[PDB]
RNA sequence: AUUGGAUAUGCCAUAUAAAGCGCUUUCGAAGAGUCGAGUUGCAGCUCUAAAUGGGUGGUCAUCUAA
RNA sequence: UUGACCUCAAAUCAGGUAGGACUACGCGCUGAUAAGCGCAGGAAAAGAAAAUAACCAUGAUUCCCUCAGUAACGUGAAGCGGGAAAAGCUCAAAUUUGAAAUCUGGCAACAUUUCUUUUGUUGUCCGAGUUGUAAUUUCAA
């Protein structure tokens, strides 16, 4: 029963991990809802909604 | 079979697309303001880029735009 | 425990039948895709050419199709085969290019909503 | 006694009296009453938008669209808490997170024994508090695993960087060697 | 023939570690601690009974490539705990 | 996510960590049933992998095995097989052991569900033909016995065959 | 020359051929191998690879007819710098023309060699990995290896290196071809500027960059700050790189962004300030560049070029400005990087490359990569978390 | 009378979308009590891995299992 | 006192589901291939290489002829070649994080039928799901 051998995560890593760019879909409006809006602003059209 | 290959094709060989009312606002305010060559700069545009589109995307629609 | 033969009069014709059954449906376009001319691997058989599987990758994309609307058309894929040699290119090339020259896609109607 | 309750008392009871290794150890060691109820609180402005309401703001955004008018060229980039493992192991990777909080009863307790070590590498302030049911509350959930901020607005930035040192302080200042040594065995 | 250069399958890049991969290992490595043969070797290879540490480690593994990967393995940790403590 | 350190530390078998939970809940699974359904599966990164998706239909057991011939991981796939009746077998794989009991985790599917029969990724095991699959050796462990592979290491000559003409 | 090149070359806004050019660009054309031996900025991008990119254009090679020329470049400044001009002047040909660089993806700069680049405009490091460790990169289709900077490339510390991998590429039937000085933080590294930039706005002004996307990225985020200025490389698009550096001597107070590869040889006016917001990677270019006021920020862990211009016999002062004058705006700093796009993919892009220049730093002991402080030189950039640079 | 895939044509569609391929100063995750060694009748028992790694074949070639 | 959540129960609860028979042919289990046990379909098993090869390379699986009574050790292959048929692919592993975009179920409308017996769409309310349901991708990339 030692005790805690906190050899690797003694210090702190200053970077990030991931290198891959921040994809341009988290700047913009969420184009999930740009097409959800449309599904319901259809709906109206046929009168459903 | 060759004539019916080429005049089926040629009814159905128009692709040209007409915009939407919005489609069309989008690209008429953006191109009031800078112009209608500068597309390169359009991907840094804050506001009215509002949807990030790519500096390729808006050419492809200012072709759809006047045909 | 025997293999007898008395139906192989019979596999001939149903395969025959099967042949025409399919050609049924593909009324204007061949019971069977075109396949590469390949070399066989051993020292005995390598100067001798016969159908393989498929296009390679590098085949298909010299030749102007792409491996999306390859399998359209009736052309086979290899994702497995690579171009060791041009020989082994310059001749497929004229398989696909011979291809492409003697066939004629109907074409299709589009769906661009309007107004 | 039932055929189960039994049971029910006795792996109670053999949580306590084995070796409870250091990386298992700290995840009884939890965040106190006060300080865990100022977190929730700061929680409860960022909570996601319930499922229902999100609808209703949705037939509201899409009724005028059917007219003409829009909202999306003015919609500001919206803000809530962060939930789920799975994005929340790439909100500390991507060094995005400030503030993870570890549920304390996660039954396979392998899903989350990765990350108190893994906030203490990459600079996330963190602490472990109780009934991962309670952050399920704040989330409309059953029984969330973790949570996260990873940006509130301008508003609670001044709070937010207070609330973090009583976490570091009281958590990770503290408990600096229960989670060095073995536990269990009472 | 006229032999040609062929590019690399993208198959064969398998076996290589990404650096999010080897920050995974390196992370696990520590929070699941040391098994109980482990625990073993890491004492017999802080003393430098090096012939011994070796010894046991093809008798449990079965393989000195694995049994010289353990030593480069577990030689790591100690040179880098005697940093850290 | 979190399914990346879930597996590296599922392979650290016999460490601090990995042996203290397989003492705690070789505990638990001990006093539970032969066989007894979980509810979550207990290593949710390998039952995520071997096709166990989170929805309904899909139906996590357990079950220990006696040690010490068929293949232990074959027979917890039909003995779980055998106690359900309705559900479709996917995979089993290993969770725990100790010096007297294997303990096994099995996903299965129900074919009945108008979730699974309405989902195209798991279809195709509504089909007739994967009726009991785990008894025709038909399964992850099942091809793995029967050297069902392709390599060099994994009626048809013991009879004549007469031809017509010959 | 062909017309398809000489109207690029008319749209390049280049006409008189240098007096260098005058005695090379009629050998070169015939294929008589030169010792080029020229000044900086005397024309030596420019000239070299006009008969070099018609030469295989004569040979009218296709894109799988494997890489037939390559220039040798001994910087990413210069590789920069070098195919931008190609990136120029090749538009209305058919091939494909591209760099490899040190300090790059080596599997995105080997991706684009597997299909077969014509002129392949490299650095002297990762050229030595496409011979030899890359497997499908085919070389042996060159028709002239062109070399660049010989002076230069010797004392890189790759002089091995030139004629290792020469020995494996193709040669036969081919031919060859007073100082001021501001001691600042490495937090506070723009800081100075954006203050300096504000209270000299009616003065000209130069400012000096070591990184062509260095320039590409603090342009942006001043004119997103409300402080205008004009660049001298723009978009690598010569037509108003000619306009610039003719608005920018032409004007009496402003200031002057660009990279410090193009800076060279052009008519540098009296700037009222000259400013070089990074460390000089050349150390006998730099000191004569000198010969208004020019002042440089120096970094605090290097002080050796500091040791170095005094063993130099150049005079040095340290003119000062208090702390609190300072401006504290590198807050906002991390909001406008945090919500614009573009200039985030700047400021990682900008970033990036500027800490490469610290990597191919040619005063090694005075500038050390592995010396300095990773954190605090994000925080002038704008990223809170320095972004994931390999290396 | 039920049914097939089609052909033409009518109405709807919602496309603020999706897809092929250039071009990359960027990234590129890959299945464990399994592999493997020892050993009893492909199974049993003891032990127990790695990331240009691992497997099968002649330093090379070829594949990417659990 | 009260409320969540986990686990475990109970219900002639709502809706479903499993046995049993034929077994020529299929696939497993042990087994003196025979017998016994188990499990499916109109076919089934197999299947898109952790495969051969040593060539100027072949290219999922199945089957026939040949290799051949040959190598190897009375037993006894396989590669190559020649045919028939050829169709490819789907997940796990990267954050949808500018928004669980996913799905079962209850009710109500609209249809629709091999069919008043069938099969769905839309609206709505729980519920499942952040211990991960969709979009994206499967190394050929």
């Amino acid at each position: 029963y030692p005790d805690y051998d906190d050899f690797f995560t003694n210090t702190v890593r200053e970077t990030p991990l991931s290198s891959a760019p921040e994809p341009k879909r988290r700047f913009a409006p969420s184009k999930h809802e740009q097409k959800r809006i449309l599904q319901l602003a259809y709906a109206i059209r046929k009168g459903r909604i | 079979l060759e004539e019916e290959a080429v005049k089926k094709a040629a009814r159905q060989s128009n692709k040209m697309l007409p915009l939407s009312a919005f489609e069309h606002a989008y690209i008429q305010r953006l191109i009031n303001k800078y112009g209608t060559e500068d597309f390169e700069s359009m991907a840094k545009d804050v506001k009215l880029n509002s949807k990030l589109f790519n500096g390729s995307k808006l050419k492809n629609l200012y072709i759809r735009m006047k045909a | 425990y025997v293999k007898t033969w008395f139906n192989q009069p019979g596999r001939k014709l149903r395969r025959r039948q099967a042949r025409q059954t399919k050609a049924a449906k593909i009324a204007p376009r061949p019971v069977e895709a075109i396949r590469p001319a390949v070399k066989p691997p051993t020292i005995r058989y390598n100067m001798k050419v016969r159908a393989g599987r498929g296009f390679t990758l590098e085949e298909l994309k010299a030749a102007g199709v792409s491996r999306r609307v390859a399998s359209t058309i009736g052309i086979p894929v290899d994702h497995r085969r690579r171009n060791r040699s041009e020989e082994s290119l310059q001749r497929n090339v004229e398989r696909i290019k011979v291809y492409l020259a003697h066939l004629i896609v109907f074409p299709r109607k589009a769906g661009q909503p309007k107004k | 006694w039932p055929e189960y309750i039994r049971l029910q008392r006795r792996r109670k009871i053999l949580n306590l009296r084995l070796k409870v290794p250091p990386a298992i150890a700290q995840f009884q060691k939890t965040l106190d009453k006060n300080t865990a109820t100022q977190v929730f609180k700061l929680l409860n402005k960022y909570r996601p938008e319930t499922a229902a309401e999100k609808k209703q703001r949705l037939v509201a955004e899409a009724e005028a669209v059917a007219n003409g008018k829009s909202a999306q060229d003015v919609s500001k980039k919206p803000y809530n808490v962060k939930y789920g493992l799975n994005h929340v192991v790439a909100l500390i990777e991507a060094k995005k997170a400030k503030l993870v909080l570890i549920a304390s009863d996660v039954d396979p307790i392998e899903l989350v024994v990765f990350l108190p070590a893994l906030c203490k590498k990459m600079g996330v302030p963190y602490a472990i508090v109780k009934n991962k049911a309670r952050l399920g509350t704040v989330i409309h959930q059953k029984t969330a695993a973790v949570l996260a901020v990873t940006e509130v607005r301008e508003e609670d930035k001044n709070e937010l960087a207070s609330i973090v040192s009583a976490v570091d302080a009281n958590f990770s200042a503290k408990y600096d060697e229960s989670r060095r040594k073995w536990g269990g065995g009472i | 023939l006229t032999k040609r250069q062929l590019p690399e399958r993208p198959s064969r890049r398998k076996g290589h570690l990404s650096k999010r991969t080897a920050f995974v290992r390196s992370i696990v490595r520590e929070v699941a601690g040391f098994a109980p043969y482990e625990r073993r070797v890491m004492e017999l290879i802080r003393n430098s009974q090096d012939k011994r540490a070796r010894k046991l480690a093809k008798k449990r593994l079965g393989t000195l490539k694995r049994a010289k990967g353990k030593i480069e393995e577990l030689t790591s940790v100690i040179q880098s705990s005697r940093l850290a403590h | 996510g979190a399914y990346k350190y879930l597996e590296e530390l599922a392979k650290k078998k016999q460490s601090d960590v990995n042996l203290f939970l397989s003492r705690v809940r070789a505990w638990e699974y001990r006093q539970m049933n032969v066989i007894h359904r979980a509810s979550r599966p207990s290593r949710p990164d390998k039952a995520r992998r071997l096709g166990y998706k989170a929805k309904q239909g899909y139906v996590i057991y357990r079950i220990r095995v006696r040690r010490g011939q068929r293949s232990a991981r074959c027979t917890a796939e039909e003995r779980v097989g055998r106690y359900c009746s309705n559900l479709r077998v996917l995979n089993s794989y290993w969770v725990n052991q100790d010096a007297t009991y294997k303990f096994f985790e099995v996903i299965l599917v129900d074919p009945s569900h108008k979730a699974i029969r309405r989902d195209p990724r798991i279809n195709w095991i509504v089909n007739p033909v994967h009726k009991h699959r785990e008894s025709r050796g038909l399964t992850s462990i099942g091809k793995k016995s029967r050297g069902i592979g392709k390599g060099h290491r994994f009626l048809r000559h013991n009879t004549l065959s007469l031809r017509r003409y010959r | 020359l062909s017309e398809n090149i000489q109207k690029a070359i008319k749209e390049m806004g280049f006409e008189t051929m240098t007096e260098i050019q005058k005695r090379s660009i009629p050998p070169l054309l015939a294929g008589r191998d030169v010792l080029g031996a020229a000044k900086t900025g005397s024309g030596k991008t420019l000239a070299f690879l006009i008969p070099t990119i018609e030469m295989l254009y004569a040979l009218k090679f296709k894109p799988r007819n494997g890489t037939g020329v390559i220039i040798i470049s001994p910087t990413r400044e210069l590789a920069l710098q070098i195919f931008g001009v190609a990136k120029e002047l090749l538009k209305y040909h058919h091939q494909t023309f591209g760099i490899v660089i040190g300090g790059a993806n080596r599997r995105a700069e080997a991706d684009k060699l597997v299909k077969g680049v014509n002129l392949l405009v490299a650095t002297p490091g990762r050229l030595l990995d496409h011979l030899q460790n890359t497997k499908g990169f085919v070389f042996r289709n060159l028709r002239s290896l062109v070399i660049d900077e010989a002076d230069r490339i010797l004392e890189i510390g790759f002089e091995d290196e030139m004629r290792q991998i020469m020995k494996i590429l193709p040669s036969e039937n081919r031919q060859t071809l007073e100082q001021g000085y501001v001691v600042v933080d490495s937090d506070k590294r723009f800081l100075l500027l954006f203050s300096f930039l504000k209270r000299n706005l009616k003065k000209k002004v130069i400012v000096f960059m070591s990184s062509c996307a260095s320039v590409k990225y603090m342009a942006e985020l001043l004119n997103y700050i409300d402080l205008p200025v004009l660049d001298l490389h723009g978009k690598q698009k010569q037509q108003r790189r000619t306009n610039t550096f003719f608005e920018f001597c032409n004007a009496e107070k402003g200031i002057l962004l660009c990279t410090n590869v193009a800076a060279r040889g052009l008519d540098i006016p009296a700037v009222d300030w000259i400013v070089q917001y990074d460390p000089p990677d050349d150390p006998r270019d730099y000191i004569h560049r000198v010969g208004g006021k020019s002042l440089m920020f120096l970094a605090p862990s290097e002080l050796g070029f500091l040791r170095y211009l005094k063993t130099a016999k150049v005079s040095l002062n340290e003119f000062e400005f208090p702390a609190n004058k300072v401006a504290n705006v590198q807050s906002q700093l991390e909001k406008l990087v945090s919500k614009n796009y573009y200039l985030q993919q700047s400021a990682k892009d900008g970033y990036r490359s500027y800490l490469q220049a610290y990597a191919s730093y040619s005063l090694k002991s005075i500038f050390d990569i592995n010396k300095l402080d990773l954190a605090k030189v994000a925080k002038s950039f704008g990223f809170a978390h320095p972004p994931n640079v390999n290396i």
